[PDB]
């Protein structure tokens, strides 16, 4: 007469982590989740918090990789069809489609764009995304004052949910999308946490792989990411965060 | 804090050279780099306290090595400093004026 | 922009809000004495509006509360300032001028 | 029956959408919140705000 | 510094869950970006790092 919900959701969740290649940080911490939500009562207001956890937790890819374009003699027309001119941003995107074809396993870097207004910096990032072939997103970070959307909440509070990279990387399959941050130069001092020293944790091109937003706790790499920037003038940026990326100039 | 231009260019020669090498997967036979090489960019355009610009620079130089054997022509690209103009942009930093008398 | 709904009384910026009062995807919003937004103390204002005003890429604006984007592009927004010198370039390109 | 609770509330809310033409994106959305309502108590501060 | 332990879902502060992990009481622990902090309302967590 009775059913088995709590193995119904206890299997579901494992069926849908088994194709991943999971990180063994991960699996421990999932499994005595998994536990943990496997015993208590199933109206029990704490029990809520634990489905929801894993429902992220699980959700988010784990080495799943939009496999890339790597031949570059194709790549060429459609990175030509609908722009012209910036040679030197063509040439860079050339580039480094050459490396990813040379070393086998695909793998990102930092850039940012700055000009003088209207030049291109902001349409050209989806040709790209068309040719690479990794897929996209866009994140505008114009006039933001408040770092939780780069950081979450630590899950206690009600309703808390991860920053909203976290919600690019679910809301796209892949693993290494064409991340866009824009309007870099305008994020604003926010008279509490300004967002910008959150960033720097972010973009070092080496530490990076260990990104650490609070609400799912557990390190996330991020190296394959392929972030992009823009920048109307080239000094309101805080001296660290100038350093950590390139400076193409269209 | 600091960096001599002497503690540089070791630095440069024995950490991030094999390392952005092996990175960007080139043959170390295929794209030499000669020391007097790094000892221009050094001196010319990568000049100051930190170490990351010089990073970028020697990288930049080895993407385009990587461009031009992975689909051009030549089988070894070889920097020199004649040639280097045209892989690292325009210098930024002038020489200083030499007179002989 | 709004806030991030899981504050207390988190509602969705003031456009949204014009988009649920008047049913219609196409009001005539009317942004009024552009020239005179605050800046200089906070995160500038104008950083936010751009969002807005590009021409194109309005077409996926993403408020905070309500974060699936939120095609706008079929809105006619007007402008009213009475100098057109104050505007901070960036913004004065997206907007055509037209001199009474 | 004055004040809903579970069946009629995701009810009228699925009704309300039928004239309007969603995008297909937010479908989606709001199917996984119409399910974790579903399966939420009538009770609790995450209820109310979902 | 955690929580209270009695609100629903609450978790012990950051630094046990390093002691816990690194499983020995003397890690070297490597605060970074020290001069960053926000110390703004309702927190102030420079008070705590002191
Ligand atoms: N080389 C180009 N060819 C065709 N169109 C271009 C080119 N450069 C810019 N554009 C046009 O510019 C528009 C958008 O440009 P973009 O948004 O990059 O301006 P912008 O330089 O980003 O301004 P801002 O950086 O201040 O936002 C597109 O409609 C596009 O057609
Ligand atoms: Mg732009």
């Amino acid at each position: 007469l009775e059913k088995d919900d709590k193995d119904a959701i206890e299997e579901k969740f494992r069926e849908r982590l088994k194709e991943l290649v999971v990180p063994k940080h991960v699996m421990d911490v999932v499994d005595e989740e998994l536990s943990k939500l496997g015993l208590l009562d199933n109206h029990s207001s704490e029990f809520n918090v634990t489905r929801n956890y894993l429902d992220w937790l699980t959700s988010i890819p784990w080495g799943k990789y939009s496999n890339e374009n790597l031949d570059l003699a194709r790549a060429q027309a459609v990175l030509e069809e609908d722009h012209y001119g910036m040679e030197d941003v063509k040439k860079r995107i050339l580039e480094f489609i050459a490396v990813s074809q040379l070393r086998g396993s695909t793998q990102g870097k930092i850039l940012c764009f700055y000009g003088p207004p209207g030049v291109g910096k902001t349409s050209i990032a989806r040709s790209i995304a068309r040719a690479l072939n990794r897929e996209y997103f866009r994140f505008s970070v114009g006039g933001m004052t408040d770092v939780a959307e780069i950081k979450g909440h630590r899950r206690t509070y009600v309703g808390a949910m991860p920053g909203k990279i976290i919600q690019c990387l679910k809301k796209t399959k892949t693993e290494n999308p064409l991340i866009l941050i824009d309007e870099v130069d305008k994020i604003g001092r926010g008279y509490q946490g300004d967002p910008s020293s959150a960033l720097l944790e972010l973009l070092d091109p080496e530490q990076n792989a260990n990104f650490l937003d609070h609400y799912l706790d557990v390190p996330v790499d991020l190296s394959k990411v392929l972030f992009i920037c823009t920048a109307n003038v080239t000094d309101t940026i805080p001296e660290p965060l100038r350093d950590r990326m390139e400076m193409i100039n269209v | 804090s600091g960096y001599v231009a002497q503690e540089k260019l070791a630095i440069a020669e024995r950490y991030l050279v094999p390392q952005a090498r092996a990175l960007c997967g080139l043959d170390e036979s295929k794209a030499k780099l000669s020391s007097d090489v790094l000892t221009l960019l050094i001196k010319q355009y990568c000049r100051e306290s930190g170490v990351r610009n010089l990073q970028k620079q020697v990288e930049k130089v080895l993407r385009k090595s990587a461009y031009k054997i992975v689909s051009g022509e030549a089988e070894s690209v070889e920097v020199t400093p004649e040639n280097l103009q045209d892989f690292v942009g325009k210098p930024v930093f002038t020489v200083e004026r030499m007179y002989d008398v």
